[PDB]
RNA sequence: AGUUGGUGAGGUAACGGCUCACCAAGGCCACGAUGCAUAGCCGACCUGAGAGGGUGAUCGGCCACACUGGGACUGAGACACGGCCCAGACUCCUACGGGAGGCAGCAGUAGGGAAUCUUCGGCAAUGGACGAAAGUCUGACCGAGCAACGCCGCGUGAGUGAAGAAGGUUUUCGGAUCGUAAAACUCUGUUGUUAGAGAAGAACAAGGACGUUAGUAACUGAACGUCCCCUGACGGUAUCUAACCAGAAAGCCACGGCUAACUACGUGCCAGCAGCCGCGGUAAUACGUAGGUGGCAAGCGUUGUCCGGAUUUAUUGGGCGUAAAGCGAGCGCAGGCGGUUUCUUAAGUCUGAUGUGAAAGCCCCCGGCUCAACCGGGGAGGGUCAUUGGAAACUGGGAGACUUGAGUGCAGAAGAGGAGAGUGGAAUUCCAUGUGUAGCGGUGAAAUGCGUAGAUAUAUGGAGGAACACCAGUGGCGAAGGCGGCUCUCUGGUCUGUAACUGACGCUGAGGCUCGAAAGCGUGGGGAGCAAACAGGAUUAGAUACCCUGGUAGUCCACGCCGUAAACGAUGAGUGCUAAGUGUUGGAGGGUUUCCGCCCUUCAGUGCUGCAGCAAACGCAUUAAGCACUCCGCCUGGGGAGU
RNA sequence: GAGCCAGCCGCCUAAGGUGGGAUAGAUGAUUGGGGUGAAGUCGUAACAAGGUAGCCGUAUCGGAAGGUGCGGCUGGAUCA
């Protein structure tokens, strides 16, 4: 446009969006309260686990857990490695990343980091799904 | 309603010489006449000759050829349009292609090439390029 | 509504609506007042080619707060961080009448959270408070302690060592690779352990003697000079020397493409993986283990956040024919931008001197710790700053002069440009009458229908409303929507000629105002054809549709209303420049001339072909979508939704 | 005696009570539309002239897709 015009209109821009929300906790106590804390993670109780079906073209079972996060906000997450330990009632973590074969979760715990076992097999990778060198 | 009348030179210029032909009649003024001047000197207009009669008018300029047909100047361009004057401190005088083209300043001492503008540390409004 | 200004008074370190009495109605707002919402500000750090963008934790400067809200006293200095008084919530003690209290000081505790330490030593130095001085106080501070949290330096050995020991893994079973890797011998001690040696940080007040110089009647002293004398939390810490040992000291991610690094065995659209492409249903370099390989290494990976690559907000640095994007078109206040020339001024512009831009940072030079971080000295950089001196081209301000842009005069030309008032013929239909006999009309085929209360046909006349056959043409006019029978009254705009006249009066134009196809609404008329809705007849598996026979609003007129189209050339407006050829509407000139029938020059519209140039191609090209300036509008993945 | 003080009175105002309004957020029988879902029942508008050329505005109709009427466009094949 006209240099005029720009002297006389902002040119703004199109800020963008976060992929992850309920790590940036709409706060709660004592007043209910606003939004500073972009942590890298926090923690809910699992409210009830089970598996769900994906999407095509893929076909599997994967296995999820719902969850409850500290700052009053709902979450359905997803549990990686082979085989777990959660329930219903249990504390775990809650570590930010996105599975795209499923539709409806956008965040997945951290193996053996808290509640949750790590896995108890693996031997190549176990700096991930937490698994503790073999010593023998 | 013509509103800047250097551009509509330089504009002139660049269109006679696209086509490659020779001569070129243009209303004449003050800074016109310097400005051509300042091209003649520098090897890229082969002649000039004022011609006036009661009111502006007229600059004719006869361009300038390679002997193998080929174009001496070669562009054109205006840089302190109107509605945006453009302005240059002595440090900051512009230099087009590593000295292998010109520019042209109006300092307050007059209108002079840009090697002459920084052998004397003046500023002042650019004209325009060539190269 | 003390708001703004004034007169007067009172008051304050101090001017003043700071506060009072009187008087007058002002003040600020589109150059964003008022309101709502988020944040303490700066030196700086992170990123970036750069313009910029994002953060204001350690260190320095300022401002503001002390459980929440008020008030003042003492004082030079407070409306006072461990001060006072009142109200309020909370904790604690009572003999019930009444009292006490505020870690957002240094440590520590509970709570919150993904997440952040010792309830340490000491005034030896530096700094402060009081004191004549010794001195006392100093959680300022100096040191010690914890945490791979960050950055920098150094080890977990080195030389010789093969036809390849054992073993793994694999194999066409021949071997290949792990691999000089191991072994074996020759060495070293940065490290570790031990035993000795072992500092810099300390300069001093005080006290002794000894002078000099001012002042006295004089010396006690003062203000400095010379010497003895006096003190370490760190801590036997840094550090040196001698001895001994290859001995106590390597994990992490990854290997389909982006991307560096491949093969077995296992499972078989299950388990599972992935940043994106995508892998997994019987021979998987993508899933799991194994063995190799590659990248880093006391670290390595994953998550979260900011800048980059993003020219994806385009000032540097983008676009609008068909990809998202020219408002439907005009009139125009404010604003943005402006013809040519003389003199002038010096706001904008360039340039010179001075002040100033704290210290620590980034950078340059030099220097000190065995080097490096780190520390030290010295220099630049940053202003759009303030004062003061110059230059006069450009833009702006003042006094001028011009005529090409614009406009007016005078002379001519064309037109379905608009409003009002009347008027013409042809046609369809209803009506009146004469003739006239059984059908008409409709379809791919049929039916519904009108007819023997005389139909269709045919002839004469009457009525009524609507649209204007031929001329009609890629013709005309209008800003766009649009305007075609004829005549009259009012009325706008365009074009060519001349060159009388004013002297730049121009262009564009957010908000505002005007116009605005068809459908639609209101009030009153009018109603021939045609026709949504509707009815009947047909075709069809079904047909509330296409086909046929009827038919209501509407279509027309007057005055209001609404304000929308693929309102299109999907092409904003002004202005100037860049090859040709070919028709056509309206002109003005020049030759031939009966030119009023040819030929030549030129102005204005209006079509087709085509060169440079442009375009992702399709194509456009003096009626640019080429070259350029000014002013406006609009756009930034597809859906959600013009909701 | 002057002067001063305790006590009493007066203006100013924090917290408190009452009233009519402003404004932001959870929450609610029922309800309106949207997106997604592996295989549903119904029809076949558009893409070729998609078997009645499509499209846009507008009014009406109808289980729905859509039909119909007026005005407009060519980004319509075919065609003299």
């Amino acid at each position: 446009p006209t240099i005029n015009q720009l002297v006389r209109k902002p040119r703004k821009s199109k800020v963008e969006k976060s992929d992850s929300p309920a790590l940036n906790k709409g706060y709660n106590s004592f007043k209910k309260t606003q939004t500073n804390v972009n942590s890298p993670q926090k923690r809910g109780v699992c409210t009830r686990v089970g598996t769900m079906t994906p999407k095509k073209p893929n076909s599997a079972l994967r296995k999820y857990a719902r969850v409850r996060l500290s700052n009053l906000i709902e979450v359905t997450a997803y549990i990686p490695g082979i085989g777990h330990n959660l329930q219903e009632h249990s504390v775990v973590l809650l570590r930010g990343g996105r599975v795209k074969d499923l539709p409806g979760v956008r965040y997945h715990i951290v193996r053996g980091a808290l509640d949750t076992a790590g896995v108890n097999d693996r031997k190549q990778s176990r700096s991930k799904y937490g698994t503790k060198r073999p010593k023998a | 309603v013509m509103t800047d009348p250097i551009a509509d030179f330089l504009t002139r210029i660049r269109n006679a010489n696209m086509v490659k032909h020779e001569t070129l009649e243009v209303p004449a003024s003050k800074i016109k006449r310097d400005i051509a001047e300042i091209l003649k000197r520098e090897g890229f207009i082969r002649d000039v000759e004022y011609i006036e009669d009661d009111k502006q008018g007229v600059i004719r300029v006869f361009l300038k050829y390679g002997k193998n047909e080929e174009r001496v100047i070669t562009n054109l361009k205006r840089i302190s349009k109107p509605g945006l004057r453009a302005y240059v401190k002595a440090d900051e005088v512009p230099k087009v292609l590593n000295g292998l083209g010109i520019a042209i300043i109006s300092t307050s001492e007059g209108v002079i090439t840009d090697k002459e503008a920084r052998a004397k540390n003046i500023g002042g409004e650019v004209i325009a390029y060539v190269w």
